[PDB]
């Protein structure tokens, strides 16, 4: 999965 | 509310203890109680609220993905019928996840967003609103799915508009918002080109502004820039 | 009970799904419901019950230790007074931990142990009884602390007596029981010499019996023997 | 902490 913050 | 009798300061103190103990459900309950005192949240308090619910919903999302994968395999050709249990349990986790998202969205709507006037608070809360509608969108399959997706988009878009007017391109909130909205485009809105364009432009405009920063601000900004780069590498 | 309306087989199926999803509180609730159907548990079902509660209580114990450490530091000389919150929150986690232990002990007493006639089931349940009294002992500080410790000792001792009569020295249940009773001696009963002697003798008697085992049984037994060796290395 | 199973 792509990075989120 | 069960936290109604506890002092605001005690709720915040216990949220910090819960974080140290990795008790994120407790941390979220304490921060919900703190929000419900009705006062605005400081920068540190906003980040405690965000950390608590991000960890709770993150665990729910991970579990939902495991169960959804199992359910998908059970519905493949040649798979043995195992009854309603996989769907039931996936639905149980899904309903709990939706409940958490509804709780966070309820705190934002009553009344964090409407009292947030400074860019740092308002962008932060609108980003969170986009995030929690995005988590609802990840599990949505009904008539309202398009409206859920549009609610995420609208919150992200308002946050973007404010952030571009009021914050420097290296501001960590602005950067994290762009990172997440880019993920929304890629994963939710079927718009990979918009996702890539947003990540690239955000990265490049931040790069050009790093020269203005102290060493500590530079560390904060470059950390998130690396996340943008990581997504670009994954997507290209 | 909230699981009263769900089929036994469905509860077991969902416990396995919860394990895959790392949802150990759900897993424990499903297995509690399965136990409360009143039928004896198979080997696999006993291990699901054990895994679920071991993970739940393990997380509680880790959190309790973090909070207890903070509380101890707050009571050192020169420490600033921060109010009752650390003690309150440690007590909250402690009470939840005790509740889980009481639940497990209640399942064992009503009525898993009394129906367990084979060594493999009876030793397993008596070991669990010793384990959950041991977790109660870790947090005990009141008048009943000695009785809690003796309850753990008594359960472990009955399990040991059965295991030595009825199981080979390499049996993984016998080995895990000895490992845990040895830890009880070291950590709870202030008996490090007994802990070391038990671990050494268990290891050596298992070593001498490995020649009787298949490759798969050998792997199971040597895994636990290495844990005994690890503790001996820590303690000597 | 020591190992238990
Ligand atoms: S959920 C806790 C929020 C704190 N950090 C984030 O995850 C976040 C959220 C929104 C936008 C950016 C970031 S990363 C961040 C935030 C504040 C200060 C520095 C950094 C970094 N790096
Ligand atoms: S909590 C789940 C119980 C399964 N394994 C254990 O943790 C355990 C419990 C009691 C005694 C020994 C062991 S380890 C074990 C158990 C059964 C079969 C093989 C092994 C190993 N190695
Ligand atoms: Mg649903
Ligand atoms: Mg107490």
């Amino acid at each position: 999965f792509p990075a989120t913050v | 509310g069960a936290m109604g009798s506890m002092e605001r300061a005690s709720l915040i103190q216990k949220a910090k203890l819960a974080e140290q103990a990795e008790r994120y459900e407790d941390m979220a309950a304490f921060m919900k109680g703190a929000v419900e005192k009705g006062e605005e949240l400081s920068n540190e308090e906003r980040n405690l609220l965000c950390v608590a619910y991000k960890n709770v919903v993150g665990g729910q999302r991970a579990a939902w993905r495991v169960l959804s994968s199992i359910e998908q395999k059970s519905n493949e050709e040649g798979s043995e019928e195992k009854g309603p249990e996989v769907r039931e349990y996936r639905e149980k986790v899904e309903t709990e996840l939706q409940g958490v998202c509804d709780t966070v969205l309820g705190l934002l709507d009553s009344h964090l967003i409407k009292e947030a006037g400074d860019a740092e608070s308002r962008v932060f809360y609108l980003k969170m609103k986009g995030d929690y509608y995005r988590y609802l969108a990840e599990v949505a399959t009904g008539d309202d799915k398009k409206r859920i997706i549009d609610s995420a988009r609208s919150a992200y878009q308002e946050a973007m508009d404010i952030s571009k007017k009021e914050m420097p391109p290296t501001n960590p909130i602005r950067l994290g918002l762009a990172l997440n909205f880019s993920v929304f485009h890629y994963e939710i809105a079927n718009s990979p080109e918009e996702a890539i364009s947003l990540a690239k432009t955000t990265f490049d405009e931040a790069m050009a502004d790093l020269h203005t920063l102290s060493e500590d601000s530079y560390k904060d900004s470059t950390l998130i820039m690396q996340l943008l780069r990581d997504n670009l590498t994954l997507w290209t």
